[PDB]
């Protein structure tokens, strides 16, 4: 079996005559090591979409980057429910939504990006 | 003291098996028995 | 001496692990509520008929 | 963004430009602990071959494979596989083999 | 049996006589309308090949197929937020409900929000219904969160109590509630005095009707089948799409990793090309059906917005 | 009725189930459009036996118990309406002599009662 | 050869179904308008012009 992912100890109780399992639709969840007979789950490493926030082309060449639904623990830094947004400056006061992001947060003012 | 023993035969009949939280088969429906199971 | 094979005869079709999920597969099984043969003596030889369900309770 | 939108000017707003993922590291391999080879010579180095109408057949199991000796050497006059690349034969684990 | 169409009555029609009402029942009615779907988004290049350079190498021979599909899905997820903005966000600003509540005896406490949490009914509604994603599929969040929508609806029905159709033209004008209802009666064709003389009975019927709705919803299942349907359809489309990955499509194997792991590039590319053709056709089918459903929802949202404009911010004259 | 073709069809997965479901959804919608258009009245009102509607001649609009109304028969004489394999057609839920009874109820209501018939009693 | 015939016929059928779905959606729109006209013009007296 040749694939990629993260191997973790499996609490999912196998039976003496099971080598690996699938939770749904051919998605193999675990496997028993052919040496130590231990069952480890394969949870694929995080991935997803990346989007760019810009004020345009003439207004500025600066840009903020949003990593959709990713906890910023992998590669300023501010976390939302849309995902982790890096490059924008967070502010407290509220305004009219200019550039929509998601989950009620929108984004340029005073020569920089604001969230 | 003759004891009893039952004997049946198998057939290729599609079954739908119900798995529990323990990964154990606890029920099943025979998909060609009657109109309801069908 | 016939009998009612109520629901017995289900088995694990493969060595793969599933849980908390319904799965439908096609294989050789024992049709539900079919009749079964009952023996108690006379032990004849028996056709194997592409698989055999056997059950009993120590002769 | 300019690259995806096919323009040297990109107006205001939000644009999705690509996906991302974290690349795998430190390759691992777990084969079974069994360590012993099969009598491959016994398959090729023998004169007791069966007649076609009475073709013989044996089984090969519970051993270490490695057929590069048979694959590359001129020992065989014909070497053709059906659905399997011979150059990967050593890296393919099987349940049994029938000869 | 052969179905009956209805009760057979025959109005006694002559030419010298008329029937006229001598009483009235005010009542309430619930009307349910969907206005959105889950903002589905799928990465085509990962869906078809995923973590395989050679596969995408062959995919490049089909040009922009992924680009067109991705773009179409973006255009629908965008108009779902447009639909929600168009139906709810029709109020210039956020009105507030005055703290002292003496609306002529009319008990509106089960419609207005309670700062403890949404209104009682809204909470019952949310708890009435029962709202996967593992390989290149995701769902984007909505722009307007639940608390933000419940803030629009609180501003809306906190306006129409205090100002009526007025607040939907210009500045709000405070008018005592009972006077407003009396006017609306004049608006139908019943002399204003009828409301004042019978104010107590009217308030009682209104309240006992709100309580009847509260209990109809609190007990009758399948109240929101129309709303549940959209969720079921979205879930079904996603589950079928995911399931299709196990289909062989005439290949030697349904898994790309094994074919690739054991076949020389010639035969391997052939089997890959077969798999790709199959998976691509499945994706095209999915996106087409999703677009049709989106168009139907767009029409539904437009109807809902129209109904809100004429029935909430004013008083409809058109019948039924 | 080709076993080999069937075998060569399973390799393509749930295509047929999906197509069948689509045609079922539309057929249900077709039965709903008629339930939603004609079935607007809860009772079946009937035209009074004596007809003295202030001089307005209705005899060509109302049903004629000889058979539908005259105009409807004319309409059914102006249109130009099988299955062989794998293809079929389902009958509608509401038959012709049922729809014509919804029309002959809404029309026997609007006459006697004005618009109140569909507002309340 | 069978695979070739199957792919072809399957595609022709999927095309048919797609066209039926679009046509059905347009008919639905028409039926909705008809329902509105029956509700507003027959069961009462519409005032909107034309
Ligand atoms: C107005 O008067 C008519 C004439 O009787 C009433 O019509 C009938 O009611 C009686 C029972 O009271 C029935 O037996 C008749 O079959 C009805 N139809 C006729 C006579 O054509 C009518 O009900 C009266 N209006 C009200 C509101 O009661
Ligand atoms: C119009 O109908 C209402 C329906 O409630 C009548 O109200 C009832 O009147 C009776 C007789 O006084 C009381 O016993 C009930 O308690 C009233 N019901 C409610 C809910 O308060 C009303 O009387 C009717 N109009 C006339 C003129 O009789
Ligand atoms: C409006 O009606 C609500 C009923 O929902 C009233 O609330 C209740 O008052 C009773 C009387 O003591 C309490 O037992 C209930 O617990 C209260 N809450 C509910 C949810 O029933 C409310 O007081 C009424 N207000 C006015 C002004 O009529
Ligand atoms: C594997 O086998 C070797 C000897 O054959 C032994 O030393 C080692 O402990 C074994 N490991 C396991 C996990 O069985
Ligand atoms: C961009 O900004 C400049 C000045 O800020 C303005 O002149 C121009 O019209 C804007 N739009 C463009 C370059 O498309
Ligand atoms: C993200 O990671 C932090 C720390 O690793 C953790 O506390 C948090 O629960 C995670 N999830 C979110 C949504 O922040
Ligand atoms: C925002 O509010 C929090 C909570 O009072 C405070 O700690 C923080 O300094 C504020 N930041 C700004 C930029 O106002
Ligand atoms: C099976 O799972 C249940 C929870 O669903 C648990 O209570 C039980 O201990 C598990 N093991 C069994 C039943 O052997
Ligand atoms: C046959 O015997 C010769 C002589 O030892 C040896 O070189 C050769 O490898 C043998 N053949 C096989 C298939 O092992």
């Amino acid at each position: 079996l040749t694939g990629t992912g993260v191997l973790t100890e499996s609490n999912k109780k196998f039976l003496p005559f099971q080598q690996f399992g699938r939770d749904i639709a051919d998605t193999t969840d675990a496997v028993r090591d052919p040496q130590t007979l231990e069952i480890l789950d394969i949870t694929p490493c995080s991935f997803g979409g990346v989007s760019v926030i810009t004020p345009g082309t003439n207004t500025s060449n600066q840009v903020a980057v949003l990593y959709q639904d990713v906890n910023c623990t992998e590669v300023n830094v501010f976390q939302t429910r849309a995902g982790c947004l890096i490059g924008a400056e967070h502010v407290n006061n509220s305004y009219e939504c200019d550039i929509p992001i998601g989950a009620g947060i929108c984004a340029v003012a005073s020569q920089s990006i604001i969230a | 003291g003759a004891a009893a023993y039952y004997v049946g035969y198998l057939q290729p009949r599609t079954f739908l098996l119900k798995y529990n939280e323990n990964g154990t088969i606890t029920d099943a429906v025979d998909c060609a028995l009657d109109p309801l199971s069908e | 001496a016939y009998t009612n094979s109520f629901t017995r005869g289900v088995y694990y079709p493969d060595k793969v692990f599933r849980s908390s999920v319904l799965h439908s597969t096609q294989d050789l099984f024992l049709p539900f509520f079919s009749n079964v043969t009952w023996f108690h003596f006379d032990n004849p030889v028996l056709p194997f008929n592409d698989g055999v369900y056997f059950a009993s309770t120590n002769i | 963004t300019k690259c995806t939108l096919k323009s040297f000017t990109v107006e205001k707003g939000i644009y999705q430009t690509s996906n991302f993922r974290v690349q795998p590291t430190e390759s691992i391999v777990r084969f079974p602990n069994i360590t012993n080879l099969c009598p491959f010579g016994e398959v090729f180095n023998a004169t007791r071959f069966a007649s076609v109408y009475a073709w013989n057949r044996k089984r090969i199991s519970n051993c270490v494979a490695d057929y590069s000796v048979l694959y590359n050497s001129a020992s065989f006059s014909t070497f053709k596989c059906y659905g399997v690349s011979p150059t990967k034969l050593n890296d393919l684990c099987f349940t049994n083999v029938y000869a | 049996y052969t179905m009956s169409l209805g009760a057979e009555n025959s109005v006694a029609y002559s030419n010298n006589s008329i029937a006229i009402p001598t009483n009235f029942t005010i009542s309430v009615t619930t009307e349910i309308l969907p206005v959105s779907m889950t903002k589905t988004s799928v990465d085509c290049t990962m869906y078809i090949c995923g973590d395989s350079t050679e596969c995408s190498n062959l995919l490049l021979q089909y040009g922009s197929f992924c680009t067109q599909l991705n773009r179409a899905l973006t255009g629908i997820a965008v108009e779902q937020d447009k639909n929600t903005q168009e139906v709810f966000a029709q109020v210039k600003q956020i009105y507030k409900t005055p703290p002292i509540k003496d609306f002529g005896g009319f008990n509106f406490s089960q419609i207005l929000p309670d700062p403890s949490k949404r209104s009682f009914i809204e909470d019952l509604l949310f708890n009435k219904v029962t709202l996967q994603k593992f390989n290149g599929l995701t769902v984007l969040p909505p722009l307007l969160t639940d608390e933000m929508i419940a803030q629009y609806t609180s501003a809306l029905l906190a306006g129409t109590i205090t100002s009526g159709w007025t607040f939907g033209a210009g500045a709000a004008l405070q008018i005592p509630f009972a006077m407003q209802m009396a006017y609306r009666f004049n608006g139908i064709g019943v002399t204003q005095n009828v409301l004042y003389e019978n104010q107590k009975l009217i308030a009682n019927q209104f309240n006992s009707a709100i309580g009847k709705i509260q209990d109809s919803l609190s007990s009758t299942a399948s109240a929101l089948g129309k709303l549940q349907d959209v969720v079921n359809q979205n879930a079904q489309a996603l589950n079928t799409l995911v399931k299709q990955l196990s289909s062989n499509f005439g290949a030697i194997s349904s898994v790309l990793n094994d074919i690739l792991s054991r076949l020389d590039p010639p035969e391997a590319e052939v089997q890959i090309d077969r798999l790709i053709t199959g998976r691509l056709q499945s994706l095209q089918t999915y996106v087409t059906q999703q677009l049709i459903r989106a168009a139907e929802i767009r029409a539904s949202a437009n109807l809902a917005a129209t109904k809100m404009s004429e029935c909430v911010l004013g008083q409809s004259k058109r019948v039924d």
